[PDB]
């Protein structure tokens, strides 16, 4: 039954993750296959997440931009990209967005 | 098509070994809470080739005061007999099946201490000297151990024959006959592979890396090699020995799944052993061998020469 | 242990010398009588019991 | 020639053996990074050990005759770095003393508090990085996983993680955010268990015990006559304590147990090092 | 052509070196324990494919961590010599990197890098966990932006 | 007695080890005189016809040994199947 | 329950040997015809060869007695080939 | 020996061993069993001068069983004259000789 | 969780599973599907030696019975 | 008599120079003893495996376990000079003289 | 035939893992690179004088523990023997001995060796 | 080649004997030793004697010569004397490689050497002899007498085992 449901949202994962592109996609970037809701988008292609069900630190995260000031970031990661009125709520300094 | 096969049995296994460092690291990392190696490739899988290839592509420094031909046999040595240690094995059908595979088993485990005392010496430093002249004082001490039982253990198989365990155990597990046995035999390959709490022989907090302190890059990958594949062998030679499986001739696939299934589990307690126990010391190493360990060897020796005839259930020879 | 700071005042707005006790300099400079009688592999382990943090005991 | 000797004990030459002085550290990952030990040993038996110190020393006093009292007080959360508020701690209590001005009781409580809160922090640190090098290292991070939340703490309160440098001279320099209690709260009630996780992993552990046992006794007088203090005084079965004996601060209006051995040895001092988690959660 | 096929080669070894070194953190103050915290679960260097190892003949970046004293310059300097190539140092903490909180003592030579040739600056007394685990990102960013075969072909 | 009692459960006390390995041995090496299988034993392992049982020349008067390997004449060992 | 398993093995092993003694019969004729047969053959392989030599008189017996001696492999395989030599001597022997 | 404790009290301790026609586990033969036991008997009840020169047939046969110097001999200089006379293509060897 | 070592050690049954099921089936297709056929003692290598010189082919795995005699 | 019998009885033979032509290190002269004994125990080995003497396979063992009790003693001997006089030299190790 | 080929091919395997870890990296070896590694200080000159007594008594200790077990590895077969009561017999022997000389060995003093 | 496979196990065998004999350093000479230990074993297994083959990996290369290292590790004369240290070493090792060459090419041609004893020098597989061991390993059947008739042989090596260790103390303890 409870082995059933693990797997159960497992293709739901799938699902969330735009199907099989999007979970190839930000398993090879973030090495994270978990999908929360949308928080906020800044005007960076920031794209934002936030899960109130993860344990605190987990529970609001990012995956970053493929497009930063004009340079290519699809596989590096750095996180000085973070908006500064972003960079607040993201450290949960303020957990509004 | 021998040749072939040879390269079907030795490639898997160095490719198993790579491997090897990459669970051990998220398993180990588990029991702390971590995670473990998750960010190089999908759940790390290709961090041991990223270690494997960054080692080889960094400069094999020999120590200025290092007989490099004696710096260089000591791992051809330890690499070679440790590949070498699974040509007796009875996966499924034992592929050197030498009629005195045990002693040749035996034979081969006990010469990996020429490679110990020869990295010491061929190091020439004072850290290295001591931590090879106790680390192989640790070898040499339990391998009677490990005589004294696979002779009581084997003494209910028949011979030394290894493929003639796998029709001893048909019916139950050889463990059920000489447990006292099996946890003799396990604790003292920990001793024999040094892990914790028998890894004085490295020590990574107080000798540094033991033999390995200045072991560096090219062929420091090789007694880390023949480290880990001693670990598969010997959980391996203990999962045929105590934990047997039956193996129907016409579909000797079932047997390697419950061989390699068991192998698996035999070396997860392995490090589940490192991840909770303290590193032991030099003097309760060779007192807890030598006082605790040697007298319960002999009488279980003993218990066993003399069990089959007071049963009457001497094993036949062939 | 007793972490004590001896300090002379000057009467002015800075202080003229402080002298802090460290309990790690005591204990490290007790490490010679444990250490009597024990192997190097223990000597590791008062090392840890004494709570030698440096900083500490160098001042 | 010369005929051989009456008794046939011909003179024994030179001293052929010697006592391998070592240069242990400071690299050695045991040396803490910055200890010169160098001993002296006859084999594995020891002669006479020599801690060389210093490598860290730094002027420390020597500048605090030359910065103001405010200026010296990030001095003492890096002195003894570990324990951070307990060394600010004596400053503020030594320059107030000398003020004639004692901080308001709400200031004296959140110091008391912080101060265990410190001691968690410190006992945390000596028992899990000892366990390091005797071994047995997953006690390290289980327990390293509620130094952070402390850790955060330190944060939530300064503004700092390590160097709060909160305990100011008159009291403390800002208030607790409102909620900080109840999150502490939240972290006390949960880490008897971490301690629990400890104690199930060592204290009845053979090899953690046979290392630990029996090692590094001293007697009592030897102990007191050498300076030492604290815990290591405790181990050995000695009744003193500066919070029970001297009470300071807001300490003696609060119970705790102090935690006296019997033995001396160093299972002795563990055992009393866990009790002071328990008895320093009592105080929070 | 000759320089695709070495640009593959060259990435190929980059991308190991980047994930695959191992400090040494030469445990020196309060910086070091720090280095310890991001040992600790909540950070776990571990997952991004790094293991704290002695013995600095095995590890490939080396850590000054905390305040670098005289006494403590000449034996540091060594470590850094038998360090292996490829060898980076880390400038963990204001200490480390430029004196710091003691710059002006008698004791302790200012800055790290008067010692050894510092790769990577981390700012901070001490830098927070995470701004290390940063400083160690940015040294595989670094890292990738390498052209050692590259240079040989133009060699 | 008394002594003997105390000094075993004492003993026990500080060591299990030795004196579990003396009572093992303490048993390894009686019952193989007090066992009834011993004798078993030899007989299987004689039983076990490792060479050729070269045939005797008949010139009468030994009625023991069969003439063929099927009269009852000769050892019989119906025993063995069901030991 | 290995006392029985053992037991059963040796009730196994007797009745696999019993299969073997009643296979000497055939074994041991066949090996004695091939034996000296190909003794026959050395022997008549000496008489075409020792011809020219100013003393050899063939079937010489090295063993003074005219009791049977089991015969030597040298004489035995001496003058066959390489593989006949290596599969004979040394073939049980490798076998891995 | 010097003083035959064996014979006073006929208790077996080496002899068992110093010959190889003696009783043999599982009634298994030496190489010479059929020599040494035609030597052994020969030489009984005669002594050491007498059995040296009276039963010396029995003996360089029973040497030459488990040395196989002369056989050895015979059969290198069957190869030699072979090897000698086939070189010159002088005698074919018959197909049995390869199979 | 735990289940993201699976991956690591799955590939482990892999690569421990190759060696068995190569030696299996290489003697499986050498010795003409029937396994091979081990001589532990010098009967049984005598025992295959006929095989091989009875066999015509000179392999001694080619069995072939009732099918000769008549 | 077979040319391989040759092989051992000149390894002992060399192995026995070796033994008797000294130079500094009684520790080297212990290992021309101990190989001295190792061609004994070969060579023992061909001739009962050859001539089938079963209830001899015995002795290989026997002559093992003995030649390798003196070994105990030579190598106990060995650091008992060495501890007199620190070294395994053989020159400072004629003290007796008269 | 297959079995030092068996060896020989582990051999070569380990040679040239080997020989690619060393001419490939590049050895760019200097004086101070190559110096030995001591806690990061000074080597005062060592690895050439003798350890006492412990390591060696040990040693021999296990010398002549190996050679008993010696004895008894054809101890499986000897079970197939067709006198079982000599055997039994004898094999307790080595093995009360191996005991006898262990029972000495621990109550003068020795395997707590010198310090 | 395999027709004189045995004429090369024995050839390693006495180069490695001439090895240590020509006494380099300790290891080294172990180096060599172990060898011609290693090499040896090969002989005794081309005869069948697989059990005793084996035991001299186990209680000579992997016992005997394991606590040798310790004295050369305890001996550590104050520079290795490896062959370049010394020429006589050199000069020893040069000469033990000339005569057993000299001998094998006298042996090759005529085979008619006799140094000391007369020795054949035809191929090594002649003096094997045929016949079948049925099930029993003679090798093993003859060892296993040591509990059935080695009887005498086995109270006597005990015996002087015990004697053994009682003496290796008593020497060691230094009064
Ligand atoms: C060994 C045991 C058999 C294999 C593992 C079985 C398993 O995971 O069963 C589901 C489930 C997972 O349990 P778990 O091992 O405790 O992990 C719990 C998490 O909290 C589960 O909490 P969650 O709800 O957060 O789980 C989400 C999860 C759901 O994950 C699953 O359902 C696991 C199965 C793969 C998908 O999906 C992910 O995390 C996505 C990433 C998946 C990575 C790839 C996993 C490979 C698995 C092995 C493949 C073959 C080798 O099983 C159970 O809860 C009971 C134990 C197993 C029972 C089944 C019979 C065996
Ligand atoms: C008719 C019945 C016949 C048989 C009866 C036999 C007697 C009854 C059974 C007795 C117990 C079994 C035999 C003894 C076993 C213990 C031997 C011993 O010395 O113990 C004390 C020893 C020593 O304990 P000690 O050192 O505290 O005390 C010994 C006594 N003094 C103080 C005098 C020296 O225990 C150990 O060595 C602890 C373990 C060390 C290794 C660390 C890893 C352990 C991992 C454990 C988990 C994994 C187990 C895997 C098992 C196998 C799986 C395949
Ligand atoms: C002391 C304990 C060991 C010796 C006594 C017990 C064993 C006796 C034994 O094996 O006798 C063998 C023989 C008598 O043989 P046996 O009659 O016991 O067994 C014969 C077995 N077959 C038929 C296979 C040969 O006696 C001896 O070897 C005595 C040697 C001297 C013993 C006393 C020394 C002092
Ligand atoms: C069945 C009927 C009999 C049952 C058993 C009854 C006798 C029980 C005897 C118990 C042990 C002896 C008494 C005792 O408690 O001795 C303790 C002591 C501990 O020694 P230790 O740990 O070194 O500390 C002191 C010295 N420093 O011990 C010692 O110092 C003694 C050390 C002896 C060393 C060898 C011990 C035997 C080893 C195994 C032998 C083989 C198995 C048993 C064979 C028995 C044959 C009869
Ligand atoms: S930079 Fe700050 S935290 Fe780091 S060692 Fe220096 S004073 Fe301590």
């Amino acid at each position: 039954m409870e082995l059933v449901q693990v797997l159960r949202r497992g293709l739901q994962q799938v699902s969330g993750h735009g199907g099989l592109r999007g979970y190839l996609r930000v398993l090879f970037r973030a090495n994270d296959v978990r999908v929360g809701t949308l928080v906020g988008e800044d005007k960076y292609g920031n794209k934002y997440y936030e899960d109130n069900k993860q344990f605190f630190g987990r529970h609001r995260w990012v995956i970053y931009t493929t497009e930063m000031n004009g340079r290519d970031t699809f596989w590096d990661v750095d996180g000085s990209m973070v908006p500064p009125e972003w960079h607040r709520w993201l450290h949960c300094m303020t957990d509004d967005p | 098509m021998f040749m072939i096969n040879i390269l079907s049995l030795i490639i898997p296994i160095l490719l198993a070994v790579a491997f090897l460092t990459l669970v051990e690291r998220k398993v180990l990392g588990y029991m702390q809470l971590r995670k473990g190696p998750n960010v190089v490739g999908p759940y790390g899988l290709l961090q041991p080739i990223a270690d494997a290839l960054k080692l080889v592509t960094k400069e094999p420094l020999r120590p200025g005061t290092s007989s490099i031909s004696m710096f260089i046999i000591a791992p051809i040595l330890g690499l070679s007999l440790a590949l070498t240690m699974w040509v007796p094995l009875p996966m499924p059908y034992p592929l050197i099946n030498m009629n005195l595979g045990v002693l040749f088993m035996l034979a081969m485990s006990s010469l990996a201490v020429y490679s110990i005392l020869w990295s010491g010496w061929a190091s020439n430093s004072k850290y290295a000297l001591i931590g090879a002249l106790r680390a192989v004082a640790q070898t040499i001490s339990y391998e009677v151990t490990l005589a004294i039982i696979l002779l009581s253990v084997l003494l209910m198989n028949g011979s030394y024959t290894l493929s003639t365990l796998i029709t001893t155990q048909e019916h139950i597990w050889m463990i059920f006959t000489s447990w006292p046995l099996a946890m003799m035999w396990f604790i003292s390959t920990l001793a024999e592979t040094n892990r914790a709490p028998f890894d004085l022989t490295e020590g990574e907090s107080e000798l540094v890396s033991g033999f390995n302190v200045e072991y560096a890059a090219g062929p420091f990958a090789m007694f880390f090699m023949a480290e880990y594949a001693n670990i598969i062998m010997m959980n391996a030679f203990t999962a045929i020995l105590f934990l047997g499986a039956s193996h129907d001739p016409h579909t000797p696939e079932l047997y390697t799944i419950n061989f390699v299934l068991k192998t698996l589990a035999l070396t997860i307690t392995f490090l589940w052993i490192r991840a909770s126990y303290p590193r032991f010391r030099y003097d309760q190493l060779m007192h807890l061998l030598w006082k605790s360990f040697l007298p319960l060897t002999l009488a279980l020796c003993m218990w066993h020469i003399s069990l089959p005839i007071m049963t009457a259930s001497i094993p036949p020879q062939s | 242990g007793e972490f004590g700071v001896y300090l002379v005042s000057d009467g002015s707005s800075r202080p003229y010398r402080c002298k802090i006790k460290a309990p790690g300099f005591a204990h490290l400079a007790g490490l010679d009588k444990m250490s009597k009688g024990h192997m190097l592999a223990d000597v590791v382990a008062i090392i840890g019991t004494q709570d030698i943090v440096f900083g500490e005991v160098d001042r | 020639w010369k005929p051989p000797p009456w008794n046939d004990v011909d003179p024994p030459k030179d001293t052929l053996v010697s006592n391998l002085t070592l240069n242990f550290g400071p690299q050695h990952p045991a040396a803490h990074g910055v200890l010169r030990l160098v001993m002296e040993l006859s084999g594995e038996m020891v002669r006479k050990c020599d801690p060389h110190i210093g490598l860290l020393h730094r002027g420390t006093e020597k500048l605090i005759e030359y910065k103001t009292y405010l200026q010296a007080l990030p001095y003492f959360d890096r002195l003894d770095y570990v324990s951070m508020m307990c060394n600010e701690q004596a400053y503020s209590l030594a320059v107030e003393k000398l003020l004639n001005i004692q901080p308001p009781p709400r200031a004296q409580w959140i110091r008391v508090l912080f101060g265990e809160i410190t001691r968690l922090l410190n006992h945390i640190m000596a028992v899990t990085t000892h366990a390091l090098d005797i071994g047995a290292m997953t006690p390290f991070f289980w327990m390293f996983e509620e130094r952070e939340k402390m850790f955060e703490f330190y944060e939530r309160v300064s503004g700092a993680r390590m160097h709060a440098a909160y305990i100011r001279p008159g009291g403390v320099h800002q208030d607790l955010p409102l909620g900080l209690l109840d999150d502490i709260y939240e972290f006390s009630k949960n880490f008897s268990f971490r301690i629990d996780e400890l104690e199930e992993m060592l204290t009845n552990n053979r090899i953690w015990r046979n290392r630990t046992v029996d090692i590094g006794v001293v007697t009592a007088e030897d102990a007191l006559n050498y300076g030492f203090s604290g815990v290591m005084l405790r181990g050995s079965g000695i009744q003193w304590d500066l919070r029970k004996t001297q009470p300071y601060d807001v300490y003696d209006q609060v119970e705790f147990d102090v935690p006296i051995g019997s033995r001396g040895d160093c299972y002795d001092r563990y055992l009393c090092r866990v009790e002071e988690m328990r008895q320093s959660l009592r105080i929070i | 052509r000759g320089e695709y096929v070495v640009a593959k080669l060259d990435d190929l070894v980059n991308w190991a070196r980047r994930s695959s070194l191992w400090p040494m953190t030469f445990g020196l103050a309060c910086c070091a324990v720090e280095m310890m915290h991001m040992a600790a679960p909540r950070y776990d260097m571990d997952r991004f494919g790094v293991v704290f190892r002695a013995s600095p003949r095995q590890s490939d970046v080396m850590i000054v961590a905390g305040t670098l004293t005289n006494k403590m310059a000449p034996a540091l300097r060594k470590v850094y010599d038998q360090m292996p190539e490829p060898r980076y140092v880390v400038s963990m903490g204001s200490c480390a990197n430029g004196g710091g909180y003691y710059h002006y003592s008698y004791s302790v030579v200012r800055g790290c890098d008067r010692i050894v040739p510092v790769d990577i600056y981390v700012p901070g007394c001490p830098p927070t966990a995470e701004a290390l685990l940063y400083g160690i990102l940015q040294l595989q960013r670094k890292i990738k932006r390498e052209k050692r075969l590259r240079i040989w072909y133009r060699r | 007695a008394g002594r003997i009692a105390s000094f075993l459960k004492n003993a026990w006390a500080k060591e299990p080890v030795l004196v579990a390995s003396f009572a093992i041995g303490g048993l390894a090496i009686i019952l193989p005189s007090l066992s009834p299988y011993t004798n078993y034993a030899i007989r299987i392992n004689r039983a076990t016809p490792y060479n050729y049982p070269v045939p005797l020349r008949d010139d009468g008067n030994m009625p023991d040994v069969p003439s063929h390997p099927q009269d009852p004449q000769g050892p019989s060992l119906e025993w063995l199947k069901n030991l | 329950s290995m006392m029985k398993w053992n037991r059963e093995r040796r009730r196994l092993q007797i009745e696999d040997f019993e299969a073997r003694i009643a296979l000497m019969p055939l074994f041991q004729a066949e090996k004695d015809r091939r034996v000296l047969q190909m003794l026959r053959e050395n022997l008549e392989e000496e008489a075409i060869i020792m011809k020219d030599v100013p003393d050899w008189k063939v079937g010489e017996s090295v063993f003074h007695t005219t009791r049977w001696v089991t015969p030597m492999m040298g004489e035995l395989y001496g003058l066959r080939t390489n593989e006949e030599i290596l599969s004979a001597t040394y073939g049980f022997i490798w076998y891995t | 020996p010097f003083f035959d404790v064996q014979k006073r009290l006929g208790l077996d301790l080496d002899r068992w061993m110093t010959i190889q026609s003696a009783e043999q586990p599982h009634k298994i033969p030496g190489r010479c069993h059929a020599f040494e036991k035609e030597w052994i008997e020969c030489a009984h009840g005669i002594g050491g001068i007498r059995a040296e020169k009276e039963c010396k047939i029995e003996f360089d046969d029973f040497v030459e069983c488990l040395l196989r110097q002369k056989t050895m001999k015979r059969l290198s200089a069957i190869k030699r004259q072979r090897d000698k006379l086939i070189k010159e293509g002088k005698y074919t060897p018959p197909p049995h000789h390869l199979g | 969780m735990w289940f993201e070592i699976l991956p690591g050690i799955a590939v482990m049954a892999a690569c421990l599973f190759i060696p068995g099921m190569a030696t299996a089936h290489i003697h499986k297709f050498t010795n003409g599907g029937k396994e091979k056929r081990v001589a532990h003692f010098s009967y049984q290598w005598n025992l295959m030696e006929r095989d091989r010189c009875i066999s015509g082919v000179n392999r001694y795995h080619v069995t072939k019975g009732l099918e000769n005699i008549d | 008599m077979p040319l391989v019998y040759m092989n051992i009885i000149m390894a002992f033979a060399i192995a026995l120079a070796g033994l008797l032509m000294y130079r500094s290190h009684l520790m080297s002269s212990l290992l021309c003893l101990e190989g001295m004994m190792l061609s004994l125990f070969i060579m023992s080995t061909l001739i009962i495996l050859n001539t089938h003497f079963t209830l001899a396979n015995m002795m290989p063992i026997i002559l093992l376990v003995f030649a390798a009790c003196e070994a105990a003693l030579g190598l106990s001997l060995l650091v008992m000079v060495s501890n007199t006089y620190g070294t395994d030299y053989v020159q400072n190790l004629n003290l007796l003289q008269c | 035939m297959n079995i030092m080929l068996t060896l020989l091919t582990n051999v070569t395997l380990a040679s040239l893992l080997v020989l690619i870890a060393f001419w490939l990296p590049q050895l760019n070896a200097y004086s101070e690179k190559t110096s030995p590694y001591e806690c990061g200080f000074d080597p005062m000159g060592s690895a050439r004088l003798p350890f006492s007594m412990k390591f060696f008594l040990v040693a021999i200790t296990f010398l002549l523990f190996d050679l008993e077990i010696a004895l008894l590895l054809p101890l499986p077969w000897a079970s197939q023997t067709n006198n079982l009561k000599t055997m039994l017999t004898m094999a307790l022997f080595l093995l009360i001995l191996l005991a006898a000389s262990l029972a000495y060995e621990w109550t003068q003093k020795g395997l707590e060796w010198a310090e | 080649m395999t027709m004189y496979i045995a004429f090369i196990l024995s050839t390693i065998f006495v180069i490695g004997f001439v090895g240590f004999s020509s006494k380099p350093s300790p290891i080294y000479g172990g180096l060599g030793l172990i060898v011609s230990g290693g090499v040896g074993c090969g002989i005794v297994l081309n005869f069948g004697g697989s059990f005793l083959g084996l035991m001299v990996f186990l209680i000579y290369l992997g016992g005997m010569l394991v606590v040798f290292g310790y004295t050369t590790a305890m001996a550590t004369e104050m520079y290795p004397e490896v062959w370049v240290s010394n020429k006589t070493v050199f000069g020893a090792f040069v000469s033990g490689l000339m005569m057993e060459f000299c001998m094998v090419y006298y042996a090759l041609k005529e085979e008619e050497v006799e140094i000391i004893f007369k020795f054949n020098g035809l191929g090594d597989w002649v003096i094997y002899d045929t016949g079948d061991s049925g099930f029993f390993s003679e090798e093993a059947m003859g060892i296993a007498a040591l509990y059935s008739y080695g009887t005498w042989l086995v109270i006597v090596t005990g015996w002087s085992l015990l004697i053994g260790v009682v003496v290796i103390m008593e020497i060691t303890r230094g009064n």
